[PDB]
């Protein structure tokens, strides 16, 4: 009745870090939405 | 001459417009607390500009005409349905929260643009900061899932990592039973169903996380219901304190130029509010998206650019 | 071509190979670049002085100056990289992958 | 950064490229390269983040090494002939070192590794500048000394560049990596005709620059850096997606689009010199580039992907900043095939 | 360099089976060593001993592949009494592919190798006969 | 499992719309009866009336540019000439051998 | 069995399109799978420079 | 020749400027008028050709193809007007634009006095078809089909271009007239063998050959009705036209090199005819029938005799019309049923008698019933093959038998028997569908009166 259009599952294929994931590359994480990564004062004791 | 790199190059510097009175201030309180009246009094007394709390159709008031559009064409959510069945099967709660946070982000961008362009201060209700507490309550009451709060955290980080926190945060503290009494006295049938657990959760999420986290970069003025009645003392406290612990003293002319270029062009302000992470509460099908976009296009003054709509009454189209 | 020029080219090639080895210490990459520059300066000076190319005496000093400027830039970059990680280790730069 | 500082740095980059182009002394060409590299870094690090700094330091390392080997090649050429003019390179050992230096400056294989990394690290405008303007000087130097290059090494590097770009573009979901691999493949096509006809090289450079400008500007307009983010573009500006699909078909070499003009002519030229196998291999390899362009087009405009609720608000706003040369770039990159004989103007 | 090319090409096709096999084995060993070096540079698997074992395996396979191809092509050319025929090169190349598949222990890989390097050897023989140039000099 | 079992907010699949229910004499062209009727009329007039008839008559009466009758008359007169002159109808050689210069073998 | 499934649907599909797809996928995976360590790329560049100096002269 | 090209170009501005509810009427009327204009090209000569200018020329091989291409557009619009009812005006105008662009490219391709221009237009026809298949398609596999329909073609066509330019470096001209007048024999060499292959496989892939026919069932099934019509009727004939144009320079090497393709076609016709017998899809069955007919056309072209060429031209025209009609009938069934399966809806003759008559006529004309032009082409090719070798008659007769079998199987499965009980949405056939069937079928029975109009230049 209606023309097929991509669903969520069809879209999830294009959301990986790389195309055609493998065992070695399965652990790769896609870069953050903005290209900013988490970043993850000295003391002195002048004695006698 | 629309503001840009050339305007900054020639004459336009926003540091000379600061007259120690801008002092962006947000006013925060529980549901049906007297935060709005206090904020309005502060704005009137200090000569600043008041911003009414962002609603479902706040964005509709700033584009085209001020008349709000249809619910399905703008927001696709309602607070009344959230109050009636907060555990709705269609995920209306998180859709409501995400739309509200995006509207708050747009309002914050507008306020920052006004402050940077005119120098006049701005007073706000709940901002992007304090927008999380409701989410937390909606998480703890079982209204939304953990994926919802994860997506909210991602969007909130990726958006709020680019703005300046408010100079002073004003908090009004009111016991939960008094708030319930005010809810009963209001008369709106939808708000009578708010359970004491939900209000308690919001009030607890306020004190537990908000206050300590912004006491390290902003100046906090906690007030009770009785002492918030008089705006004289609040304005006196505002004028007496001096801000030197926030990021604002570290800003200069180039940082202000970057922030002013950021606050304008709202399309990039809202760019990360639609990141391609598919949560069933917010994702929309292709057919529905096409139909709703087509309906939005058929609106009177939305087919073309604002100055190129013949049905609205714009003339000299062929020569603009 | 005398043996001195061959030995200078050999030193330049050894410095390039050490740059391409990349054991650690991006500072060592900068040092290999500077050694390559030193070999180039020595060879150019020897060649120009041998042939009595009077005007070409402008050539070495210019090169030197430019290279030093380059070095400065690199140093700055390295600092910023270290300013993120706390060390100038090469393997810390693995965020971008082909 | 300060807009005046940015303008000064951009003018410094352009002046370095022009100094490389108009000077007849090897030292001045090297100085122009040094000036361009010196002024390029802050442009790459306009947006401060660790990714941009890492991309800039990788670019600095690669370009410094390339300049250093360029200077060594100049020194060896001077040693074996007391000549400073840019002409036939005389020595063959200094002509092989002059080729690898220019190859790393261009990004040809096997020195292609830095291009995807640097393009992904930097933003879209920096990527546009890096992939468009940074190719004029090395290609000009190569064209001047084209008759001195050994055809074996240059053709091997060009074929390797085409293969590497075609294969590496298949595995990418990021748009910047796709553009970098496309640039590698187009450079491989560009340098495969240098030993035979530099006019074809310059024509391919012009067509590639126009197509890349149109593509990068379209990506900037629809501010998406991934396939899924680009998939949401149809819900706001479908005409942008349609123009993007037409442009992508153009870069795939499909006739009667503009991108078919260079390849064709190059093949034609290489059939004049009794070379048959290499053009056939190049076309069969460019089929891969067309494949991943078609996959991007599938995800972009030919299908409607699911959207998000908040997108409705984006429907109420218009782009404050608009790019004047985008329509001209699209038209030039799509509909100039009937104007092919104009290449006799020695573009 | 091209020393191996000259050594392999100078020998007549219809004589000196052992010399042709030796030249082909040397070429295969060099190619396998180059592939091993590239693999080691791009991917250091675990250690020095594992790396040298990998290089030895690749070099033996390629030298082995080359040895099988040379012996088969030369023998086919001599027994068929029809030199300069690409069919002999096809047979030799596909026998080498069969040996490669046997080393890899895969029927599909063996058949694919047989087909795809028999065709390659036939194409090289045709190019040698008709003088096709892979890297054409600038004529015009 | 608090998931709504709904992957995404989607419109329901619409049912097919019948052109006959809202408008008999529907002609299957358009949902607007006047535009429908005019579409049918122009289709019938320019397909069956103009092209199918006038084009068929035009092709049927095309002039003899293929030179069929001309070739027949030429053959008639040529055979009439050769039979009267006693010539052996069509010759075996399409060209006169006198003007063909063979290469002498001398082998 | 033979005309429809064995040849048309399986072997004719296996020979031209599927083999090409598999080979291209494998080569793309091999080429693109670089961890981003400049040490390996620099060693490969050194090997390539040595090969060019020892092979193209 | 511009008297045909310029109106086709003006069809675009007219469509865009047309009212939101008057696009179909204007497009159909002006397309029919353009077909009437293009009808004038049928007046050919027994001499060389109709050389209009340096860029375009006409021939009695190009004229019937041009007439069919101009005639197909109104039928395509009439067929597409149904399923695009719920579609926005801009995208309907885009669909009509794609159809007009395809027609313009085909019209310029069929004249193509020069071979490089012919290649450029012959590959330019690819883009609109790919867009139509991958955009206005129903199933999720359409994208895959598009990919196939693309790459197969290019896999054959990219070498051809190289060969083409190589010829221009040796001969000095790729003009068809100079190429014909200055043709020289090909020495039996490996280089000439590979040049022959490069020149031949580009057109063999699009016919398609039996080995390279995989893309066709996918492309035909997943494409919309207009896409299926244009693929089956005209786009398959580009390979045959190119082969007949390019085989002049391939002699005498054609005699040796024709054997593998002749064997492949002679066995693949049987293979595809047998495949048609066991098929659960109407569109797939029609596609395989098209493959069989084009394999026969390939055999005819490879035989390289005057009767072969005449039968080939007649068969291409007849097959185009017949396949377009069959696809239209299948789409009319699908629009009511929405399943596209033969065994699902049955006994339609009881409910739709006139459509059953149309089905019967389509099946009869696909069955090669004399004196239809289908039978004329089939018989000419069969006689030429018998002259080529007396043993081909066995395979040809087997192909005729299986063709009749699967044609009547298709007719009986869908029209005869008992109707499906649970199906109740089978409405009476509209005037548009019946007019489409009549406009498809009448030209065939009119052309059988004047066969020489479609017999080509060797008549
Ligand atoms: C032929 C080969 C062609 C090669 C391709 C050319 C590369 C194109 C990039 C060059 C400029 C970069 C740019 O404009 O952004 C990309 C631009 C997109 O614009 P955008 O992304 O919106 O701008 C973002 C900027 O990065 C935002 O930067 P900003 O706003 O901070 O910069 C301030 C702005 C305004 O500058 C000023 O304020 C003027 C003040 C004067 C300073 C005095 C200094 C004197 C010492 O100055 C500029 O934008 C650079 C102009 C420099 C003049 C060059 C001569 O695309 C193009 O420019 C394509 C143009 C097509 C090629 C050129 C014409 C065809 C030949
Ligand atoms: C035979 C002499 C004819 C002289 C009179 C002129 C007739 C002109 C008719 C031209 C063709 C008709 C147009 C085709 C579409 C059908 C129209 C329709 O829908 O019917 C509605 C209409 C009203 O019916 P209804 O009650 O409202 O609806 C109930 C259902 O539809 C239920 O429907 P139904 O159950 O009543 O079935 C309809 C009926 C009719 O519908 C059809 O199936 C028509 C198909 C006819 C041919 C099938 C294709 C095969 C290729 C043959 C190509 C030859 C064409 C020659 C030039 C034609 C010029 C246009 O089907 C049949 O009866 C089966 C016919 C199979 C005969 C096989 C023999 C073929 C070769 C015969 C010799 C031809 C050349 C002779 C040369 C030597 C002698 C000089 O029915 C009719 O008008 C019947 C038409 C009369 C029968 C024609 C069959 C033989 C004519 C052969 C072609 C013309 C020969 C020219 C001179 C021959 C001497
Ligand atoms: C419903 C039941 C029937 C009722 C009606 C009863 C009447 C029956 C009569 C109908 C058929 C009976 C046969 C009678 C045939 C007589 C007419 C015939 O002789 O004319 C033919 C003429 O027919 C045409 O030649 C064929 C038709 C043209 C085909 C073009 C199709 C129309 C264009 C549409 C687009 C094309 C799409 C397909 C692309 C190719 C052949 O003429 P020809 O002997 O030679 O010479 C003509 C006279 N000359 C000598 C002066 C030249
Ligand atoms: C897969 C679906 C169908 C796709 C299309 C298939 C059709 C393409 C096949 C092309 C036809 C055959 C190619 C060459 C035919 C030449 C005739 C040859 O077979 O006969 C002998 C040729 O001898 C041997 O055949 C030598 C060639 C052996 C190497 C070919 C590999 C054999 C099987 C490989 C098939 C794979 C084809 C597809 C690759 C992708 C005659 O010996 P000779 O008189 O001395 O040579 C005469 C030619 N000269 C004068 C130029 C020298
Ligand atoms: C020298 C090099 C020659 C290169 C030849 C290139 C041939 C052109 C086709 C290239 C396709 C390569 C890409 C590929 O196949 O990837 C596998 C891909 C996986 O699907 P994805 O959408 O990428 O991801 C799904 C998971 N989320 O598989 C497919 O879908 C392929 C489907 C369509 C195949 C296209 C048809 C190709 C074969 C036709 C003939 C061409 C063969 C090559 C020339 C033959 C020699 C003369
Ligand atoms: C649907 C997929 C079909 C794929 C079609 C592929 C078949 C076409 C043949 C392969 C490509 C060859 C293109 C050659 C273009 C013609 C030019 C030419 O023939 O000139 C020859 C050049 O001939 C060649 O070089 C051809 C070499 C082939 C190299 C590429 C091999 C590709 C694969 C070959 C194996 C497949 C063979 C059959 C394929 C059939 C398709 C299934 C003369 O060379 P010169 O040096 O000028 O002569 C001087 C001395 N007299
Ligand atoms: N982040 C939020 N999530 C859900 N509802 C919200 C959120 N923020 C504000 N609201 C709703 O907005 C309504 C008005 O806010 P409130 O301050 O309590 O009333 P008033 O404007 O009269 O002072 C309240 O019913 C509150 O529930």
């Amino acid at each position: 009745a209606r023309q097929w259009q991509p669903d969520v599952e069809w879209a999830e294929q294009f959301g990986g870090a790389v195309m055609y994931p493998t065992k070695e590359t399965a652990h790769w994480k896609p870069p953050p939405w903005n290209d900013v990564d988490p970043p993850k004062n000295l003391t002195l004791n002048f004695g006698p | 001459l629309q503001y840009g790199p050339l305007a900054f190059v020639l004459g336009e510097r926003t540091t000379r417009k600061l007259t120690e009175t801008s002092k962006v201030i947000t006013v925060d309180g529980n549901i049906c607390s007297g935060k709005g009246r206090l904020a309005r009094e502060i704005a009137e007394k200090l000569g600043l500009r008041h911003f009414p709390e962002a609603g479902i159709h706040y964005a509709d008031s700033t584009t085209g005409d001020g008349k709000p559009l249809d619910v399905q064409l703008s927001g696709n959510c309602s607070l009344e349905k959230f109050y009636d069945d907060p555990k709705s099967n269609d995920g209306n709660s998180y859709r409501l929260q995400s739309w509200l946070y995006a509207s708050r982000l747009l309002q914050y961008a507008d306020a920052l643009e006004h402050l940077l362009s005119t120098g006049q201060g701005v007073v706000l209700e709940r901002s992007i900061y304090s927008d999380f507490v409701f989410l937390e309550a909606m998480y703890r009451q079982g209204f939304i899932r953990k994926q919802c709060v994860e997506h909210y955290n991602e969007v909130k980080k990726v958006t709020a990592c680019e703005y300046l926190p408010p100079h002073v945060v004003v908090y009004v503290d009111v016991p939960v039973p008094e708030i319930q009494s005010r809810i009963q006295k209001k008369g709106n049938p939808h708000e009578m169903k708010i359970t004491a657990a939900y209000l308690q959760d919001i009030e607890n999420a306020y004190k537990k996380t908000f206050l300590p986290e912004m006491s390290e970069k902003c100046e906090v003025l906690q007030y009770s219901a009785r002492e918030a009645e008089d705006a004289e003392k609040v304005v006196e406290d505002i004028e007496y304190l001096k801000c030197d612990k926030g990021p604002w003293p570290d800003q200069d002319d180039r940082t202000f130029h970057r922030l002013r270029m950021l606050v304008q062009n709202k399309l990039e302000v809202l760019n990360y509010t639609t990141i391609p992470v598919y949560l069933p509460e917010i994702t929309i099908g292709a057919h529905q998206s096409d139909r709703v976009f087509q309906k939005f296009t058929e609106l009177p003054g939305r087919k073309y650019s604002p100055g190129y709509n013949e049905d609205v009454g714009d003339k000299w189209i062929w020569l603009k | 071509m005398p043996l001195v020029y061959m030995n200078i080219i050999m030193a330049f090639a050894i410095a390039l190979a050490g740059l391409l080895m990349y054991r650690s210490h991006l500072m060592s990459s900068l040092l290999c670049l500077e050694g390559m520059m030193l070999s180039l300066f020595i060879m150019s000076t020897l060649i120009i002085l041998n042939t009595h190319f009077t005007l070409a005496n402008m050539m070495p000093i210019i090169l030197l100056v430019f290279a030093a400027c380059e070095a400065a830039l690199g140093l700055s970059l390295l600092v910023m990289v270290s300013n993120t990680y706390g060390t100038d280790y090469v393997q810390n730069l693995n965020l971008l992958q082909c | 950064m300060n807009p005046i500082i940015y303008t000064t740095l951009i003018m410094t980059v352009m002046s370095g490229t022009m100094l490389v182009m108009i000077s007849s002394h090897w030292l001045l060409i090297w100085i122009g390269f040094e000036m361009n590299l010196l002024a390029m870094i802050p442009v790459l690090m306009k947006n401060f983040n660790p990714r941009a700094t890492e991309a800039a330091t990788k670019y600095f390392l690669t370009q410094a090494t390339a300049s250093m080997m360029l200077m060594m090649a100049i020194i060896i050429n001077l040693l074996y002939s007391g000549q400073w003019t840019i002409t036939k390179m005389f020595n063959p050992v200094a002509m092989t070192m002059m080729t690898m230096a220019l190859a790393m400056k261009l990004g040809l294989s096997p020195f292609h590794f830095w291009v995807p990394e640097v393009t992904q690290g930097i933003s879209l405008q920096a990527g546009l500048l890096l992939l468009t303007w940074q190719k004029l000087a090395p290609l000009s130097v190569l064209c001047q000394i084209s008759q001195s290059i050994n055809p074996n090494l240059m053709l091997t590097m060009a074929m390797l560049s085409i293969l590497i770009g075609g294969w590496g573009g298949l595995n990418q979901t990021q748009l910047r990596k796709i553009m970098a691999y496309s640039s590698i493949a187009h450079m491989g096509w560009m340098t495969a005709v240098l030993p035979y006809n530099t006019t074809m090289t310059i024509l391919n450079l012009l067509i590639y620059i126009t197509m890349t400008l149109a593509m990068f500007m379209l990506l900037i307009h629809s501010s998406a850096t991934t396939t899924l983010s680009l998939s949401h573009t149809w819900n706001k500006m479908p005409v942008i997606t349609s123009l993007m699909m037409v442009t992508l078909l153009s870069m795939g070499g499909l006739p009667p689009l503009s991108g078919f003009m260079p390849k064709w002519m190059i093949i034609q030229e290489m059939t004049k010199n009794e070379s048959i196998i290499m053009p056939t291999l190049m076309a069969m390899t460019a089929l891969l580039n067309l494949y991943f362009y078609m996959r991007l087009a599938y995800s972009s405009s030919l299908t409607m992907f699911p959207s998000t609720n908040n997108m409705k608000m984006k429907w109420q706003f218009e782009h404050t900043k608009q790019m004047k040369l985008l329509p001209t770039m699209i038209v030039l990159s799509t509909l100039v095939l009937p104007m092919t004989p104009a290449l006799s103007s020695l573009n | 360099a091209k020393t191996l090319l000259h050594k392999y090409s100078d020998i007549p096709e219809g004589t000196e089976c052992h010399r042709k096999a030796y030249a082909s084995t040397s070429i295969g060993g060099a190619t396998g060593l180059i592939v091993s070096a590239y693999s080691i540079a791009l991917k250091p698997p675990a250690s020095f001993l594992e790396g040298v074992a990998r290089t030895g395996r690749y070099t033996f396979t390629s030298a082995a592949i080359g040895a099988i191809f040379g012996l088969t092509s030369c023998i086919s050319a001599q027994v068929r009494e029809k030199p300069d025929d690409p069919l002999n090169y096809f047979i030799g190349g596909c026998a080498g592919g069969l040996t490669l598949g046997a080393r890899t222990r895969s029927y599909g890989i063996g058949a694919a190798a047989c087909a795809y390097m028999g065709l390659t050897a036939a194409l090289v023989k045709m190019g040698q006969l008709e003088g096709w140039q892979v890297f054409a000099e600038p004529k015009v | 499992p608090p998931e709504p079992t709904i992957r995404l907010q989607e419109d329901p699949d619409p049912e097919d719309e019948n052109l006959y229910e809202k408008n008999p004499d529907s002609h299957g062209y358009d949902k607007d009866p006047i535009v429908d009727l005019w579409n049918m009329r122009v289709v019938f007039f320019f397909g069956f009336s103009i092209v199918l008839v006038l084009g068929s008559t035009f092709v049927a009466y095309l002039p003899d540019y293929r030179m069929q009758e001309w070739a027949r008359r030429e053959a008639e007169r040529l055979v009439k000439y050769r039979e009267a002159n006693g010539l052996p109808l069509m010759e075996s050689n399409c060209f006169d051998p006198n003007k063909i210069q063979l290469p002498e073998d001398e082998d | 069995k033979s005309a429809s499934s064995l040849l048309d649907l399986i072997w004719l599909e296996t020979i031209l399109p599927k083999t090409t797809s598999f080979i291209q996928m494998k080569m793309s995976i091999m080429v693109s799978n670089q961890k981003g360590l400049i040490k390996l790329y620099f060693l490969s560049f050194l090997i390539t420079i040595m090969i060019s100096m020892t092979l193209f002269n | 020749m511009l008297k045909i090209i310029i109106p086709t170009t003006m069809l675009l501005p007219m469509t865009w400027m047309s009212k939101h509810n008057m696009i179909w009427i204007n497009a159909t009327v002006h397309s029919l008028l353009i077909s009437l204009i293009s009808l004038s090209l049928l007046n050919q000569l027994g001499e060389n050709s109709l050389n209009f200018s340096l860029t375009f020329f006409s021939d009695s091989l190009s004229a019937p193809l041009l007439v069919l291409t101009t005639w197909l557009l109104p039928l395509m619009l009439m067929a597409s007007q149904s399923h695009l009812s719920k579609e926005t005006t801009t995208r309907k105008k885009l669909y009509i634009t794609m159809l007009i662009l395809l027609q313009l490219f085909l019209i310029m391709t069929f004249t193509a006095t020069e071979l490089i221009l012919f290649y450029i237009l012959f590959e330019a026809t690819l883009v609109p078809t790919l867009i139509i298949i991958t955009r206005w398609g129903n199933q999720t596999e359409r994208l895959n089909a598009g990919l196939y329909f693309l790459f197969y073609t290019l896999a054959g066509s990219l070498p051809l271009l190289v060969a083409l330019v190589y010829i221009q470096n040796t001969t000095g001209s790729l003009n068809f007239l100079i190429i014909h007048y200055w043709s020289h024999p090909l020495s039996n060499s490996w280089s000439n063998i590979f040049m022959w292959l490069a020149c031949i496989m580009a057109f063999m892939v699009k016919m398609p050959l039996y080995g390279l026919h995989l893309w066709l069932p996918k492309a035909h099934v997943e494409a919309p009705i207009a896409g299926s019509m244009v693929l089956a009727a005209v786009l398959l004939k580009l390979g045959g036209y190119g082969m007949m144009r390019i085989t002049t320079i391939l002699n005498p090497l054609t005699n040796y090199m024709a054997y593998p393709f002749l064997m492949l076609s002679m066995w693949g016709m049987i293979m595809t005819s047998s495949i048609c017998l066991r098929q659960t899809d109407l569109k797939s069955l029609i596609a395989y029938s098209s493959v069989s007919h084009m394999a026969l056309v390939i055999v005819a072209i490879m035989i390289q005799t005057p009767w072969s060429f005449m039968g080939a031209t007649a068969l291409m025209i007849a097959h185009g019309l017949t396949s377009s009609m069959l696809f239209c009938l299948a789409n009319t069934n699908y629009e009511r049923v929405h399943s596209r399966t033969m065994i699902l809806a049955r006994g339609l003759q009881t409910l739709l008698p006139l459509m059953a008559t149309w089905w019967l006529v389509a099946s009869l004309t696909n069955l090669a019933l004399p004196p239809s032009i289908n039978l004329i082409g089939e018989l000419f090719i069969i006689t030429a093959s018998f002259s080529w070798s007396n043993i081909t008659i066995i395979l040809m007769g087997m192909n005729m038998m299986i063709t009749a079998l699967y044609s009547l199987y298709m007719l009986i499965t869908t029209q005869r028997g008992k109707y499906t009980h649970h199906i109740n949405n089978i409405k009476p056939s509209f005037t548009r569908e019946n007019a489409l069937m009549a406009l498809h079928i009448l030209p065939l029975l009119l052309l059988t009166l004047n066969p020489k109009m479609i017999l080509g230049p060797l008549y």
